[PDB]
């Protein structure tokens, strides 16, 4: 384990971001549950959703790797719960922390894109029936995200 | 292929016209660094601390505002425990330079692959923190309605994004070091001031001229 | 060295899945594509050459455990098949009588599993057994 990883779980736990419990496993250190809260005033509201964070070898070098658990209907995320955002591919930098990634993530729930559109089957649904597409969400928060 | 490689004749670029007989005339060896997107990081990486093995009097002027550099980033709104393994490895060849090591054991170190991105890291990180403290001045020599911040965190800070004048600028500024770019297609980063590190430009790599 | 969880192998399982490796005469993939737990993947084995298997399209199930790949996945044959290991009423896969699964190890994938299936089908034991008709499941 570097330096950098059992300092960035301290500080993570030092100072937590409202709205999202992050624990990491006891057995796996590179592992961690993240859960987040759907942003007030989203389609999002009032669900809880999951998703797990895991520091791959390369780690800070490689991006790391971050997945919904919970069944989502969002433009940036995929039917297997692949969360579809430049600082986990092209534009991470190996200065960017964890907690960059994980507000990220939570930025997107507040606000669904698209400040340039990702093609998708969800993202299209966005950029034209949107009113229709946020009592989609408002839906799958309910059968998915509430209990 | 290697990261760095030898110090190769300046003939072996007939093997990929009478621009080079131009580049003969001025320069005699070149080395070459793979040309994977870091190019630029790395070869001025070699290029500044290989010529520091002669130099003691740039060596300790140059290991004062590397050490502070740090303190500098974190003032300027880094996180310190980010930067930190980085900066343990950039203090550590700075160091490795002091304590009087072979051109050919310096190299070793080089084509290590963690040794080697994590010195480029902080290359990377040393000229977007010095982009970003500028941030008023070099707002307008972006391109695609860009901040600087957001170019700093598309085409500086990542690994594997090419450099082009903005990267160059912006790193010869922070270390004080000036470089002069030949590009096969002159110009002295900054303006005026001697140049200490000298570079060949083809689309899509760096090279060590001597 | 370093231990990979449940979710992350899984996917890039699926990934190399969709692409394929070698020849095709091992393919897996999700049963259910919006399945997000992961679990029930489709196996699919062509018959090794020259043995009572050849030129058969055999279709399997196998289920990811809430430990894999710290433990093995359980294994099953839906097309009918007359083989070491393989029960005749279910198609369950014996983990002791399969040395992959039985000395199992951690960087096993789905993959090396379906592959280990392929290759004791030549085994000596296996190859000339009698089989039942083509194209039926348990």
């Amino acid at each position: 384990l570097p330096r950098r990883i059992i300092k960035e779980t301290q500080r993570l736990l030092a100072e937590p971001v409202p709205g999202i419990k992050a624990e990491p496993d006891e057995s796996n250190a590179r592992y961690f549950h993240v859960v987040i809260a759907g942003p007030q005033d989203s389609p999002f509201e009032g669900g809880t959703f999951k998703l797990e964070l895991f520091l791959p070898e390369e780690y800070p070098m490689a991006a790391p790797k971050v997945r919904f658990m919970t069944k989502i209907y969002h433009p940036n995320v995929d039917k297997l719960g692949r969360i579809c955002l430049d600082i986990l591919k092209d534009k991470w930098s190996p200065a960017l922390q964890i907690r960059t990634v994980l507000l990220s993530i939570q930025a997107l729930l507040s606000a669904p894109n698209p400040d340039d559109p990702l093609a998708n089957d969800v993202a299209e649904q966005w950029k034209t029936n949107e009113a229709q597409a946020i009592e989609t969400a408002r839906a799958w928060t309910r059968l998915y995200a509430m209990n | 292929n290697p990261l760095v490689s030898e110090r190769l004749e300046l003939s072996v670029l007939y093997k990929e016209q009478q621009k080079i007989k131009d580049l003969h005339k001025k320069y005699s060896y070149i080395r070459k660094t793979r040309p994977d997107g870091n190019c630029f990081y790395r070869a001025f990486g070699f290029s500044h601390l290989e010529a520091l093995l002669d130099d003691s009097k740039e060596l300790q002027r140059f290991k004062a505002v590397s050490a502070k550099s740090k303190e500098d980033l974190v003032s300027q709104g880094f996180t310190e425990f980010t930067i930190e393994d980085f900066h343990n490895t950039f203090m550590d060849l700075i160091e490795q330079v002091e304590k009087q090591t072979s051109v050919a054991d310096l190299l070793a170190s080089f084509n290590d692959q963690s040794t080697s991105d994590y010195l480029v890291v902080y290359l990377r990180l040393l000229t977007s923190g010095y982009l970003q403290r500028e941030s008023k001045f070099f707002e307008h020599f972006i391109e695609g309605g860009r901040t600087v911040k957001e170019f700093c965190q598309q085409e500086v800070e990542p690994m594997c994004k090419e450099s082009d004048h903005i990267h160059i600028i912006a790193l010869a500024q922070a270390l004080s070091v000036s470089i002069q770019v030949e590009y096969m297609d002159p110009h002295i980063f900054p303006e005026g001031s001697e140049p200490k590190v000298y570079l060949l430009y083809r689309p899509g790599h760096y090279d060590i001229l001597y | 060295g370093v231990k990979v969880p449940r979710n992350f192998r899984l996917l890039e399982e699926l990934e190399e899945g969709q692409k394929g490796v070698g020849d095709g005469t091992v393919s897996w993939g999700l049963e259910d594509d919006e399945d997000m737990t992961l679990t029930r993947w489709t196996g699919m084995i062509i018959g090794p050459p020259r043995t009572n298997y050849e030129n058969r399209i055999y279709s399997l199930k196998v289920e990811c455990g809430p430990k894999y790949p710290e433990a093995p996945p359980s294994v099953r044959f839906v097309t009918k098949i007359n083989m070491n290991g393989i029960n005749n009423s279910s198609g369950m896969v014996d983990a002791r009588s399969i040395p992959v699964l039985a000395k199992w190890q951690n960087s096993y994938s789905i993959k090396v599993v379906l592959q280990e299936l392929r290759r004791l089908m030549m085994s000596k034991e296996n190859m000339k057994l009698p089989q039942p008709p083509e194209g039926q499941t348990y």
